[PDB]
């Protein structure tokens, strides 16, 4: 779409209350746990969705977005009557699903590795999954990396090289694994639809001002980049 | 409080209008719909990925139509109905034969919501 | 949570049409 | 030789009226087509699985129709026409709007046999 | 040999085909 | 559809109908071709035997040769073809008689089921494993070989060279040895992968023509185990009296 490559910033908020917020059910509208599930729905939205058409409009963490949310329409301040941390202490404090998985760069670190569904719908994303129980956060990447492109990371994936990040409710963790051979033969042990490698300066925001369906993969661009700039520059 | 309400509408108008500024007021607000589609060809019903609030429009053309604003993606729907004879109130279904003779299957998650759109709906192309 | 397409209610006749082939 | 057509056109519609009793002379013929269908909704063609000899026939009530002799399966396709601005030409194609609002689109192996037929299509 | 694939076909007539369904 | 099209069909009606779907109007530069003017008399065989005769049992089954003869006394214009092409049309008609295949019927244990494989391009349809024979190369050794090939099975543990379905079809010498009591546990993957699609078990009254009782449909899937199936059923009845 383009309806939000020319909305400012508060013209944003404005949509993403009317959108997930304002017109919730009774009960869905009664309960904090029920408002945060909302309010991590619409971040979700916005670093998905409207920053792609939109970079000048800035990344922003779960706790800072639903800050300024809440501080753009008085009809949400019914929750922070008592206790104006309230909402921001239990966003913080939540307990999230664990989500593992990895992203896998060519030598040149210019391609990665994305797999899409089966759905018109489904957008290309890292491989990555929920966590089992009892399962170390390495394992779990390793087994969703493998059952989604049948390739085994175990030997050069690093426990140190990851990027956290807190979205749609589920606490993301992907490693970086560099090196991997675009003769690399993907295949699915399933779901999945393809695996491909895309160039990085293809995904939306990567390039500094140049504006096509991506899952969970825009939040990642940018401290991607850094991480790869910064092994570019030690190399 | 009754003053929350005007507010409430007139920050959902406001968006309304951002997407499509022919939009003049809204006529009626339904909590979370789900869309079908009936493909003519399978002649079976297929789920669509548009999903959340559901807003009954009037345009400046008089028309009656309903936007929904999708909360899996930016891709909204938009859809005027023209005639009576084109929306029907099917169990706990609203189907309606769009202009292009597409046949769209809506599902309010209030069944509350179901009966009191649907009568609205005549009340408004008379 | 949305019920699933198959139960559905089946369409007035007059709005699918006939198949390609009669 | 004369002789050679007079028993394939008697073969070809003995046979046309073996399938449908109603046809009544052969207007022409084109050696093998593929038949199309443009799917609403999805806005894309489809392949068919028809194909097979042409026939344009002309009815017992004098109308004009064509039928293709499947050669994949028995399932034939007869379809009437009923105004030269019911089928177009476009870039070696034949598109068909017919009674039911259906769109086909006719994929002819000989250009001659495709342009000759359409000709003949805008009269009548 | 066999016919061409459906992909090459030409788009028909703009009026005589309805509009997908959502703009 | 058109599956009522023949069940009134006399076989006179029937030849005419294959003549002019497949015979008498093909193009000026199709018709002077030999070699398709061939394949259009086998693929009018091919089209009687899969869909006419689904429709009408009544109507013969009858092999290449024998339609192909039934089709120029009918149509004296392919008559007078035949007999120019005389040698030609010959040798299209028996070169299989130097391509010999062997390969295994799969059954299981209760005789009920057997092992079927499927290609994917064009309409393949379902047959048994089964494949050409070698220079360096037994009838029991092709049968093993192309069997483990396409299904990546080793029935060297259990072929029978003495029990066997010998047929002709199509001028091709066929035949597939028995190897009942296979697992239905198991699991087949193909060597030859990248030619193979599917391998299943079939219930073998499911199968077109099996029983009387007729499902036919579907007979174009599966006209390479039609040839087989009656003798299958007589040795299958024998060995359950032993
Ligand atoms: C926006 N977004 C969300 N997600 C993921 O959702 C997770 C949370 O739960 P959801 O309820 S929001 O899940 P969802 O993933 O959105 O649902 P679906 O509709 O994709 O799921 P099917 O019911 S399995 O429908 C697909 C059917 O197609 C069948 N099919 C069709 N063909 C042609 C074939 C074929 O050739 N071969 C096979 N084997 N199947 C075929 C298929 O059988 C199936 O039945 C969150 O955690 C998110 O992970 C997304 N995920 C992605 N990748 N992109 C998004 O945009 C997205
Ligand atoms: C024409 N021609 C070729 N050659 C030389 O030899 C090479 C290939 O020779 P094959 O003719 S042995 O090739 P193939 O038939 O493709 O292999 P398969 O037997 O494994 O395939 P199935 O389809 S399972 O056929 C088995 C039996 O059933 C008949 N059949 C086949 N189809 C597709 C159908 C069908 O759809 N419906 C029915 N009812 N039956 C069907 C099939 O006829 C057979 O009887 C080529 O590369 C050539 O080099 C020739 N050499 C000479 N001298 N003359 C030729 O005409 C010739």
């Amino acid at each position: 779409s383009m309806s939000f490559t020319n909305a400012t910033f508060s013209q944003v908020l404005d949509d993403l209350s009317a959108r997930f917020i304002l017109n919730l059910p009774a009960e869905e509208q009664s309960s904090v746990e029920r408002l945060c599930f909302q309010i991590e729905q619409a971040h979700w939205f916005y670093e998905d969705f409207i920053r792609a058409q939109n970079d000048q409009l800035p990344s922003l963490g779960l706790r800072v977005f639903s800050a300024k949310l809440f501080a753009h329409c008085p009809l949400l301040w019914k929750w922070s009557k008592v206790h104006e941390e309230a909402f921001d202490d239990f966003l913080r404090y939540k307990t999230r699903i664990p989500v593992r998985g990895a992203i896998m760069l060519d030598m040149s670190m210019q391609q990665c590795v994305l797999v899409k569904g089966w759905k018109a719908s489904s957008g290309w994303g890292f491989p990555k999954g929920k966590i089992d129980k009892d399962e170390s956060d390495v394992d779990c990447a390793i087994r969703e990396v493998y059952e989604e492109t049948g390739f085994d990371c175990s030997s050069r994936i690093n426990p140190n090289e990851f990027i956290d990040m807190t979205i749609r409710g589920q606490n993301v963790r992907l490693y970086i694994i560099p090196g991997i051979s675009l003769d690399t033969r993907f295949e699915s042990r399933t779901e999945i639809s393809k695996i491909e490698w895309h160039n990085l300066m293809d995904l939306p925001t990567f390039k500094k001002n140049k504006p096509n369906k991506f899952y969970m993969v825009i939040p990642f661009l940018a401290p991607l980049k850094k991480w790869i700039k910064k092994r570019n520059i030690a190399n | 409080m009754e003053d929350e309400n005007i507010l409430r509408n007139a920050v959902n108008l406001q968006v309304l209008k951002f997407h499509y500024p022919e939009i003049e007021s809204i006529i009626d607000i339904a909590s979370h719909v789900a869309v079908y589609q009936f493909d003519v060809g399978s002649q079976k019903w297929l789920k669509t990925s548009i999903e959340g609030t559901f807003f009954l429009v009037k345009d400046q053309r008089a028309r009656v139509g309903y936007v929904i604003l999708n909360r899996n993606s930016p891709e909204n729907l938009y859809l005027f109905i023209n005639h009576p004879s084109n929306v029907h109130l099917v169990d706990r279904y609203l189907i309606h034969r769009t202009e292009n003779q597409h046949v769209v299957g809506l599902w309010m998650f209030d069944p509350n919501d179901m009966s009191r759109i649907f009568n609205i709906v005549k009340e408004s192309l008379l | 949570e949305p019920p699933s397409p198959s139960v559905l209610p089946k369409p007035p006749s007059h709005w699918v049409p006939v198949s390609f082939n009669p």
